[PDB]
């Protein structure tokens, strides 16, 4: 049936319909077992039946369809799809199919597609024509003010320094201002209660993970709402990604990657470093229409080296850095490596104009904030 | 034909904050009953207090809310019996205010508020001279009782309760607090 | 913990208390916890408030690393990658359901041990509570009590959980703490609150002097 | 390279540099861009008290008038030159017509009126005379846009560090006065934009337990804005 509302609604009139329809032992295991439990007692009826999922393909073959009211975890609400479906239609992770489906039988224990009836609010056939992002060239063919359209954002921020409203105002800017666009909230090992008041505070679907739940549940979170990502700006709709905290998201890589026979500072290895660039580059541009647009947080001064360590390596990846602090702006802005150079080198004396490729232009610029400085590397 | 809607959102605006006020008075005598009992019920209390400063807050929203509702009827009420003097004693008035009045016809922006504020200066005094004899003025026709049940100013109690003020950071967080109060109530 | 202070504990509190010593294996530690947990699961889906008082968290997560199966991505001081993952949820588990009743968890940590596995036990559970208390043995060298650093702990969204006007209050009573030293600071509040009788006399005290 | 997209048009602004970082030369392109770019609004290249074979470049390099004072004679025809040049320039202002001001330098004609000014006990750390201060003042806000017709503006140059003591308190007052300033050294680019005194206020008290958006307001905004010369960032310190 409609597994959307199905799902969607609370347990409260969930379990009357289930001893309405001819249960007995229901309120009795987690919320998607019951729904495989109406799963069953359907497939003992019959009816047509839609299944819908952000599709996701498995190293031996068969895939399956996350939810996206689940949080995106692994469990009994998968919808089961045949290689040959994958083949014919060069199905990729990240689709969201809204299809038809079948009821289980021996051999499968739960719902199998069989055909979809659009492919991400898209026909099946219609959007067999898709350019990829790898082979599509990046070239540009309040969320603006701070970051506008294509660009990637990160802010950095210590404890105790109203990151969660931040992101709030921001997601309620987006809301009104630009309800075209599709938001987007995801949430790394969130406290329970932060990640409610996300849920039930925003406009757009957020998905969130809690610390509860291992590292490997962040890695298969993380991976499927990126490839949702990229399946809903093929078909020409912005999106924008609202991701907290990338500092957590690296830990839990970096805590369940296989390491690589050589370490870095920090116990980190390259791959869990050049895994975050992924989620950067798909959003570093969009071409024709839509587009992906990050704004990512991180944690600083923690207690932790090791995440000052990803912060100094997340350094220069972004182009909008929003920083809360001064000790770390000072940093960022002004490298002290330079200077270590030069105290010692005296301006390096190699030219007697070379300091004219050092200038700093520094107007006091207008805004609707009011009168705020400004400043500029011109570094030739 | 907006006065009396406008009549209608007063009352409505007084019943409610009047209604405030009754369940105010019953939490903070519970309140007080439970403070003269000998049970340890601390947590009650708190959740007692809780309660009395949500309800206070209310009362204030409310309070505002009538107040502002109030000045709306009295004004557009005001517009109104302004109006259909006008349309009767317009040129009376233009012919013994003539002079600045046809300069406004075709005098420069400047020219034309400073005959504003000379003609509104003239009838100040104007006014304050002839309140001399300070006679028992009457309301309109059709307006009398509109204005004799919103009455001529608002109650005591509805403006003393709205000296204290919130800052944009209290309203967030009293209004949080009552829509958790609310889904308390429902379920 | 040790069986005198286990005793000590049963003879000293009103509620049931359990223990398990550190002469029994670290599967008792483990399976005494699982049991703790799912009584207070199941008490608090009948709407009731469970509190739990944990000494100590940073045990518990030693006995769960040295329980669980190892999986090859060992972390500095000896910690298991997935061997946090079960203390997390034990400690995750504490919530305000909005359905009915409550559970509430105080977890006590162990720090400056002279041991790097509480250093990363503590590190990994640093950001998670959204209550935190922190004490010190310096102020405790004084032998004043409690031992409490005032400045340096502190409440997440405790607007919720208090009235308006003394919360101001306590906002006047850190500003003028703030800048005292800690010890200097402790000292203070007691004799502050040793001549008072009341919080509320106690914060008329400081509001009228 | 352009005044408008430098000093724009109406408002006032310094560039300040330490001995030996290349004024002269940066003064010469400014010039030319402002005589190229903007032919119709009036040059006019000032010097004070620095040596003559430079004040003749300047005049020869340039198409408009060059006021200039070399250093041999003493500072009173420096403040004299002040005056006169100031009065000519607020007949411009009475003739309709925008002017574009390049002087070299207001430190040196600071320290001159506070060596030229007669004593009047006012004097601060260092000997340094109010009247020496307020005449400065009255110097340096004259040269407020004009708004009825047309627009001056000036573009100043001061010296930082030149191992001296009077320089760095004038420097300070209009660090407290300055509209927009230009800085080409390493330190005084961190003093300005992240103030040491602000900072040690802040740090006597440690992390401050500013309530509510008073954390929040203090905000650091970096933006790849895009430029000519291609993805050149702006740092903007916002504020409530
Ligand atoms: N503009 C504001 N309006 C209201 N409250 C504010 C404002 N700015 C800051 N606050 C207060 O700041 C406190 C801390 O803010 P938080 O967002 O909880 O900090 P945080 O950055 O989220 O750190 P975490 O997420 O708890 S580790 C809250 O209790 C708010 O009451
Ligand atoms: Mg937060």
């Amino acid at each position: 049936m409609n597994l959307t509302e199905l799902k969607n609604t609370p347990v409260s009139e969930l379990i009357t319909l289930g001893e309405n329809m001819g249960l007995e032992n229901l309120a009795r295991m987690r919320k998607q077992d019951i729904i495989f439990a109406i799963l069953k007692q359907h497939a003992k009826s019959g009816e047509d039946i839609f299944g819908d999922g952000v599709l996701e393909i498995l190293q031996d073959g068969f895939g399956f369809l996350r939810s996206a009211d689940s949080s995106y975890l692994a469990g009994p609400d998968d919808i089961y799809v045949s290689p040959s479906q994958i083949r014919r239609f060069n199905l990729r992770t990240g689709d969201t199919i809204s299809g038809k489906i079948r009821p289980p039988k021996e051999g499968e224990r739960y719902f199998a597609l069989l055909k979809v009836n659009e492919v991400n609010f898209d026909k099946p056939e219609n959007a067999r024509n898709k350019i990829l992002f790898e082979n599509l060239t990046p070239l540009h063919a309040d969320l603006a003010s701070l970051i506008g359209r294509g660009q990637r954002g990160l802010i950095v921020a210590p404890p105790k320094a109203g990151k969660t409203m931040l992101l709030q105002n921001i997601a309620q800017s987006i809301a009104y201002n630009h309800p075209d666009c599709v938001l987007m909230v995801l949430l790394i090992d969130e406290r329970p209660e932060e990640v409610t008041e996300m849920q039930r505070l925003v406009k757009g679907e957020v998905v969130a993970s809690t610390f509860d739940e291992p590292a490997s549940r962040h890695v298969q979170v993380a991976e499927m709402v990126i490839e949702k990502a990229k399946r809903l700006v093929e078909h020409k709709k912005d999106v924008i990604i609202l991701l907290d905290s990338i500092t957590r998201l690296a830990r839990a890589y970096n805590t369940v990657v296989p390491a690589s026979g050589k370490v870095l500072t920090g116990g980190v290895d390259a791959n869990a470093l050049h895994r975050p660039k992924r989620f950067f580059g798909a959003a570093r541009n969009v071409e024709e229409g839509g587009s992906l647009t990050i704004i990512a947080t991180a944690l600083i001064d923690t207690g932790s080296k090791m995440d000052e360590v990803i912060y100094e390596e997340f350094k220069g990846t972004g182009n909008m850095e929003l920083h809360l602090s001064r000790k770390i702006a000072e940093k960022r802005v002004f490298p002290a490596i330079d200077y270590n150079r030069s105290g010692t080198r005296k301006e390096e004396l190699l030219t007697t104009q070379e300091e004219l490729q050092k200038m700093w232009i520094l107007r006091k610029i207008i805004h609707p904030m009011g009168e705020i400085d400004a400043m500029e590397f011109l570094i030739n | 034909t907006a006065l009396q809607q406008a009549f209608d959102t007063c009352q409505n605006n007084k019943a409610a904050w009047l209604q405030r006020k009754n369940e105010l008075a019953a939490a903070e005598q519970e309140y007080l009953r439970l403070l003269s009992g000998e049970g340890r019920n601390v947590s009650r209390l708190d959740e007692l207090r809780n309660i009395i400063e949500v309800r206070k807050w209310q009362v204030n929203q409310a309070a505002g809310r009538y107040i502002r509702s109030h000045e709306a009827v009295q004004h557009i009420s005001i517009r109104d019996r302004l109006n259909d003097f006008m349309q009767q004693h317009g040129t009376a008035l233009a012919a013994a205010l003539a002079p600045e009045l046809m300069g406004y016809s075709e005098l420069t922006a400047i020219a034309r508020n400073c005959a504003i504020q000379r003609a509104t200066d003239a009838l100040r005094e104007a006014l304050l001279s002839w309140l001399a004899k300070g006679e028992k003025i009457n309301y309109s026709a059709q307006d009398s009782d509109i204005l004799t049940t919103i009455g001529f100013r608002p109650d005591v109690a509805s403006v003393d309760d709205s000296r204290e003020k919130f800052t944009p950071a209290q309203n967030m967080i009293f209004s949080r607090k009552s829509a958790q109060l609310a889904s308390r109530q429902s379920v | 913990e040790r069986p005198e202070e286990v005793t000590e504990m049963q003879r000293l509190v009103k509620g049931e208390v359990v223990a398990s010593t550190f002469d029994e294996p670290a599967s008792r530690h483990v399976q005494v916890a699982e049991m703790v947990i799912e009584k207070a699961k199941r008490l608090v889906e009948h709407k009731k408030d469970v509190i739990i008082l944990l000494d100590s968290i940073t045990r518990l997560a030693r006995a769960y690393n040295t329980v669980v199966p190892a999986s090859g991505k060992v972390l500095t001081g000896g910690v298991d990658a997935n061997a946090l993952h079960r203390p997390k949820r034990f400690f995750g588990a504490a919530r305000n359901v909005e359905e009915g009743g409550s559970l509430t968890i105080i977890a006590t940590a162990l720090i400056d041990t002279g041991s790097k596995m509480d250093e990363v036990i503590y590190e990994e559970f640093k950001g998670t509570g959204n209550m935190e208390l922190h004490l010190s043995r310096k102020i405790a060298e004084k032998r004043v009590f409690p031992a409490i650093d005032y400045n340096r702990s502190g409440t997440r969204k405790e607007e919720l959980l208090t009235t308006q006007e003394e919360l101001q209050k306590m906002w006047i009573l850190r500003k003028i703490i703030h800048p005292m030293g800690e010890i200097d600071a402790m000292e203070f509040l007691i004799n502050k609150l040793a001549m008072t009788k009341t919080n509320d006399d106690f914060f008329e005290m400081m509001k009228r002097s």
